[PDB]
């Protein structure tokens, strides 16, 4: 991974 | 602690290793042949790309690498034996659990991997066929008024491997949903509820098999989402 | 636990996804005009160098991946739609934190990151405008008697892109040590005495921005030591 | 806690890093000549090649970003410093030691560290001299019928620095064992009875050495696995 | 490192 | 970061 864990980050606070 | 259970762990991975072994030495021997069926798509579309800007009115396969030849050549005998170790390595591997399976699922687990084997077979064979002379041109004539398309095979040759592997694996996923929901376990009911976990694990998934820029991740984790919608409607 | 104030943050998130959505497509619609704004510079510098090698008595813009105009174009447009959604960004970011600055800062803030957005877009178009071409000029003659400058647009890309964000960045340091100077909160004698800490966390910093080469850390750590130092002249 | 022996290290390095800076500025002042003698081979290989594809009946060295050639002459240059500054790096490493070596092992360590040093140069020397000229040519000739040789110099500084480091390595390697042969603390048994052991660890530098690829940690090992089984025989 | 260790791990498998 | 912090490491023992 890499500063994409941010986005899978991301994905869990905008589908909860 | 799990000391018994390693000697048979041993030849096995003795076995698969010798497998290994003389398959790249027969790939290492077909080598030029290899390479020639890995290229084969490049040139067409260096060719008709060139033939197009001909016409509107140069193009070549490079290596960028002073030992690029020979690592691509290692690189491609590697792969090719590892893919040619596959009957042995599933032979070493099946073996292994031999009191796992003791008669039913003994029996339900050859179908499903020879369905496997030949469903990723048949994408790789539509990967090459069919998608990649009808893409690569694509990939090409987008930059082909813009910049001099000067491919260098090292990156090529993980690129095609990338999308073979990639479009076979595409071809599994929707045959073992197949196998899974015509085998009474999952239903439709629990892959639609468990949809929302799915979106964040597929996106994990694309930040491991992509390198570390987000749009190869936005860009991968696109078509697995797709995939599984794919399997969504599949099951029935 | 921050259970309550959570849903104005995946409001704000969905609302900034959206907008970088948009900023993508409108970005991808405009990908030639973008790419050849990028790529002037880099072709006004080969014809330079190119007449000056004739006068002296080929070049050109490559690309070396089979994809790589694709991804050239998507990761052009991924970054014009994010600077796109700057405005929307800080619409949503500053909304956020509604409470927090209750009657002062709250109007502090606004002239501050008005002035920062304003530094970086004139440090980003005086890079651009002034600093590259003079610059490229001297990176392409420098190899143009010994090599051939055959530049892929992969790598152009990233290395301009580093260039303007961090010139950008490079014009924003010395205003934001402007801000905080003339607040009051900072005196000289802070930044003074506090000056072999800095010469850690810069090389630092200078050791994340950079590719894992240890000359390369040193060649992004002088020029953060040279704005301490005119941050460190510039508090009055 | 190791309070007290730390001015000292303090010292040490200063003249340590001042010792690569001098060494940095006469290098890049020099790195026309530098650079010439590091490309040499490859300009040979490149003609001798090109010969061999006409008779039968194009290829240069060229820079693929538009900072390489500065990157490359820098990174050229600062290497150059380093070994520059070996025979100084040295002379604090061995002052910083002072009471550890009190009258006996002081006598024995000097023939031990010219007696590498001056085996790393030979092999430095055997290298470029002999192995390259004769090894560059068939790296080059392998995908001389199928691809052109389009060599960056930015990958190929790297390389060309690998196997005249490595082999100069590869030439201390069974020089270490010489000298601890004769020295009596380690004889044949020590070699043959940690044989496995050395399996295991060897594997592991290789994995470090080289980069992700699983073929590259085998390409590597191997050429090191040889060099202990020849150091198998050099002890007597 | 990063998945060679694997290798390294059957390495040990293979010779105890 | 990766094998850079050796040098950042040295900063420390140059700079106190």
């Amino acid at each position: 991974s890499g500063w994409e864990l941010l986005l899978v980050v991301g994905v869990i606070v905008l589908l909860f | 602690s799990m000391k018994p259970h390693l000697a048979e762990l041993r030849q096995r991975l003795a076995i698969s290793v010798l497998a290994v072994f003389v398959g790249f030495i027969i790939a290492f021997t077909f080598h030029n042949a290899i390479l020639g069926w890995i290229t084969k798509p490049l040139n067409n579309a260096l060719i008709q790309v060139g033939k197009i800007v001909e016409k509107r009115e140069n193009g070549m396969i490079t290596t960028h690498q002073v030992g690029g030849a020979f690592f691509v050549a290692l690189k491609v005998s590697f792969f090719a034996g590892i893919l040619m170790a596959m009957p042995v390595i599933l032979w070493q591997l099946w073996l292994f659990i031999a009191p796992g399976l003791y008669d039913n699922e003994k029996k339900m687990v050859l179908p499903f991997v020879v369905g496997g084997s030949v469903m990723f077979l048949i994408g790789v064979l539509f990967a090459y066929y069919v998608v990649t002379p009808f893409g690569f041109q694509f990939l090409i004539t987008f930059g082909s008024f813009l910049y001099t398309p000067l491919i260098n095979i090292e990156d090529y040759v993980g690129f095609f491997t990338k999308i073979l592997i990639g479009f076979g694996i595409a071809f599994e996923l929707p045959v073992v949903a197949y196998f899974l929901a015509l085998l009474g376990l999952i239903t439709d009911k629990t892959l639609k509820d468990y949809f929302k976990y799915a979106i964040v694990i597929i996106f994990l998934l694309a930040a491991f098999l992509t390198p570390p820029d987000v749009l190869t991740q936005l860009l991968m984790a696109a078509p697995l989402i797709l995939l599984y919608g794919l399997s969504i409607l599949i099951v029935h």
